[PDB]
């Protein structure tokens, strides 16, 4: 594509520079170019891809929420607020479609190790969840089921192949719990998942080095924060 | 909003 | 251009929505479309134009400074850092050229009141100053002189037509003082301008209502902050 | 960096 003439190593180096410069749209474009080289991504490279797109879509989601709130207030008791919310929504859908397209061509198909496969299936669940946040049409239930299916496959692999303190397994559980609460209208499933994940991780902390303990406890605190918000 | 990673 | 089919009032309304959503690139595109309608801008509309482009170029300047620092450290004691700094620099130059083009076609030519003419000439000085921050070639001295000339014309009008507490006059003086210090290597001129501006505004505060007093003292505090940094 | 508006 647009980054087709740049070396893969140069795209990765530029993604790291764009991260330092807080240029997340450029970071995402460099990482999309690196994925399109066709080689599998290392752990560090998967995290650069996810940080780039999370920041891009996070800005879009924050803008969409502001616009949706203004639109809802305008329809209580011109077309511009709806038109601009729709423009932001279409741009957000475009970014989610781009990420889902990279996962389907061909990141997931080539991911055989649990660390890579769980990471990409978590990403697939997350980007379908962002599509679900703005969905209204005939495909809304199918978008929610696509998020659920990706998260469930990731969970099934993570439970068989990773320890309960693995940060990818923990982050998957945190996000799938938020999917249950916010998207699937299943608050009890959300709370049960967050609580079991927290408790199973706590019981495995004794096996960890100081650095791994820090990584796992950081995500466990997010599970506890959600449990405090919900209970 | 709840926390996600 | 791109916004040619949208009503001027709809572009202004969407610029205000984009401001609330923190979508400054969209805000700038909507305001560029509103300027291109050919009508003069009101005070509120001039401030939407300036807020939009200040945020866009501010992000670019922050990224350029990060990249320039990394590049300088790499050349002490591959081409990627230089290439990416150049890409950000060219994008920054493009935004400054777009703003300067709007001022030249035809915002300044049609601005006859001091409030509008001083505001646009201040903007012209500011965007030439941002070009000067990254300039190296044969035209560097001419870019600095273009910033100086625009600021000087704005100052000459402001001193004849505005009270010393007018926030536009104060902000012009604050920025022209920073031009002297950071671009023209004239720290004594920078300090003299900030001090005289502060003192002349202080002596005129007695004429102001509570709301005008708040607007003027906010900028006077920035003059004092720069004086504290420089002395 | 110094303040500008």
């Amino acid at each position: 594509g647009a980054m087709g003439s740049m070396e893969r190593a140069s795209l990765i180096q530029k993604a790291k520079l764009a991260e330092q410069a807080e240029r997340y749209e450029d970071m995402a474009a460099f990482m999309k170019g690196a994925v399109e080289k066709g080689e599998e991504l290392s752990c560090e490279e998967r995290n650069l891809l996810s940080v780039a797109y999370k920041n891009v879509v996070g800005g879009q989601r924050a803008a969409w929420r502001v616009l949706s709130s203004i639109e809802q207030k305008s329809n209580e008791e011109g077309p511009e607020v709806r038109e601009y919310r729709e423009k932001v929504e279409t741009e957000l859908q475009g970014v989610c479609d781009t990420v889902l397209g990279l996962l389907d061509s061909h990141l997931i198909k080539e991911a055989g190790d649990a660390e890579s496969r769980v990471f990409y299936l978590k990403m697939k669940g997350d980007y379908y969840r962002y599509l679900a946040e703005v969905a209204t049409g005939d495909d809304k239930k199918r978008i929610i089921d696509s998020a659920r299916s990706a998260y469930q496959e990731a969970m099934d692999i993570s439970k068989k192949e990773m320890p309960p303190t693995n940060p990818i397994r923990l982050g998957l559980a945190l996000n799938f719990s938020v999917f249950h609460y916010e998207i699937a209208n299943s608050p009890e499933e959300a709370i049960s998942l967050a609580k079991t994940t927290f408790d199973e991780a706590m019981a495995d902390l004794h096996t960890l080095s100081e650095d791994s303990y820090k990584d796992s406890t950081l995500i466990m605190q997010l599970l506890r924060d959600n449990l405090t918000l919900w209970t | 909003f709840p926390a996600t990673v």
